């Protein structure tokens, strides 16, 4: 990453304090979080990566042809294996925890 | 007390079923059931039975990939490898057919549809072959810059100055 | 008409047969796999995704404003909570699995 | 039978080390060392002695964000906000310099080094002054067109 550039920007961070998600399933779900049971903290962990904006410029994504394609950066999912909880049951499900962000391209009509 | 389950304790009373990622242990026979919470990647109980216990985890094989994992909560599932789609009237796993020259992919080959190609409309062109490229812009030299290869439908224009 | 598509192209997949990875300190690590402790199989399961290849054109990315920059396709990384073993001891660590793939800009002088 | 650890039991016993994730429970007095595995996201053992306990895990404030998480075979690592740098003569978390208006990134604000930003060179410019966006490549207008405003090292060209 020399004085390369990226084409969406993105913002990556660590991401204890998660309350909720989406079961890979596509069921909407919720974390743990203090889980003060035993006298500790435990906590979950994930490392979540967004998109700074969706039009990084006035054309979209950084950088392409704008003269032919539009274009706007999105971000990408992925799957983690974590605890959640649905309902009164609470066990070990997949969720689509935000990763990269990435553009998506479409031509132009003439 | 209405029993959810349907099944009752000899003693008269209702049966505990085992939920998501429980299964049946031992059932309420002369006792109430036994649910134990089920081994991951192998089993798993996607329901809440008094009855069913912990079944054997969907495997994936030949053109199954798996798109899901099977954990004690839910099953696996598999879907068509990355090639191919699900085939709905040969409930087999056909291949996902290229956008030939000449034309340019459209929408892709998802699980239960075949690659949509597009014949390359005016002004764009098809290096090749496969179910990833779409139709390209074609080049356009300058008022200035010679022209030599004119664009086609099937190859991108080409051209050179001073 | 998504009859959209992306500027690099990427391939996703689920990887249980996963045996060696790099801590996230960065030090190279094995997973488990078979792992047939009490006669079971347990496994890992991590969700990978990679690039059909670093030039899916000639000029690199897919779209890019060509005639300005040189573009390249590059997978990404993030991190999971997996177990681990470093030499006798064997313990949880966090390990960069691919996860998107996505390109990357520089421009051209004169 | 050589001890790795270094201690020894009274018995005169070589002693049973910690590993990682394992912190002193009670020393190897009269008997051997018992180990007891740490505590998630509070306690870690990132060391093998026979000697040394659960260490508590590092925590992270005000402009220490963190970067690697507390598990108990190793501590969580912190480091400068996103805004910031690490500060080589301040120990400090100082904040990423912008690149300014007829100037563009280069090098992102990373943990240890500001931002470093280049004067627009010939033919680019800047819209505006963050540590974020490069220079960009100046339009080009056409034939038809006519050209307004000229491209500037701080602002694009105008046409059409």
């Amino acid at each position: 990453h020399m004085g390369e550039f990226s084409v969406c920007d993105s913002v990556s961070v660590w991401v204890g304090d998660k309350t909720t998600a989406t079961d890979i399933k596509g069921k909407e779900v919720t974390v743990l979080a203090e889980v003060n049971i035993n006298n500790s903290v435990f906590r979950q962990y994930f490392f979540e990566t967004k998109c700074r904006a969706s039009n990084p410029v006035e054309s979209g994504c950084r950088g392409i042809d704008s003269k032919h394609w539009n274009s706007y950066c999105t971000t990408t999912h992925t799957f983690v294996k974590a605890l959640t909880t649905d309902e009164k049951q609470a066990a070990w499900r997949f969720i689509r925890i935000d990763t990269a962000c990435v553009c998506v391209l479409s031509r132009k009509a003439t | 007390e209405t029993c959810s389950t349907g099944l009752y304790t000899h003693s008269g009373e209702c049966c505990k079923a085992c939920n998501l990622g429980e299964g049946v242990a031992q059932p309420c026979g002369a006792d109430q059931t036994v649910c134990e919470p089920c081994l991951d990647s192998v089993t798993f109980s996607d329901v809440v039975s008094a009855t069913e216990p912990c079944k054997p985890c969907t495997e994936c094989l030949g053109l199954q990939s798996m798109s899901a994992p099977c954990v004690e909560a839910d099953d696996a599932v598999c879907r068509c490898a990355y090639g191919y789609y699900q085939d709905e009237e040969t409930g087999h796993c056909e291949a996902c057919s290229v956008c030939e020259v000449g034309s340019g992919l459209v929408f892709s080959c998802q699980d239960k549809q075949n690659t949509v190609c597009e014949e390359c409309p005016e002004g764009t062109y098809s290096d090749e072959a496969n179910h990833v490229d779409p139709c390209l812009p074609c080049t356009v030299c300058e008022d200035t810059e010679r022209q030599l290869r004119e664009c086609t439908p099937w190859a991108d224009a080409e051209c050179e100055h001073h």
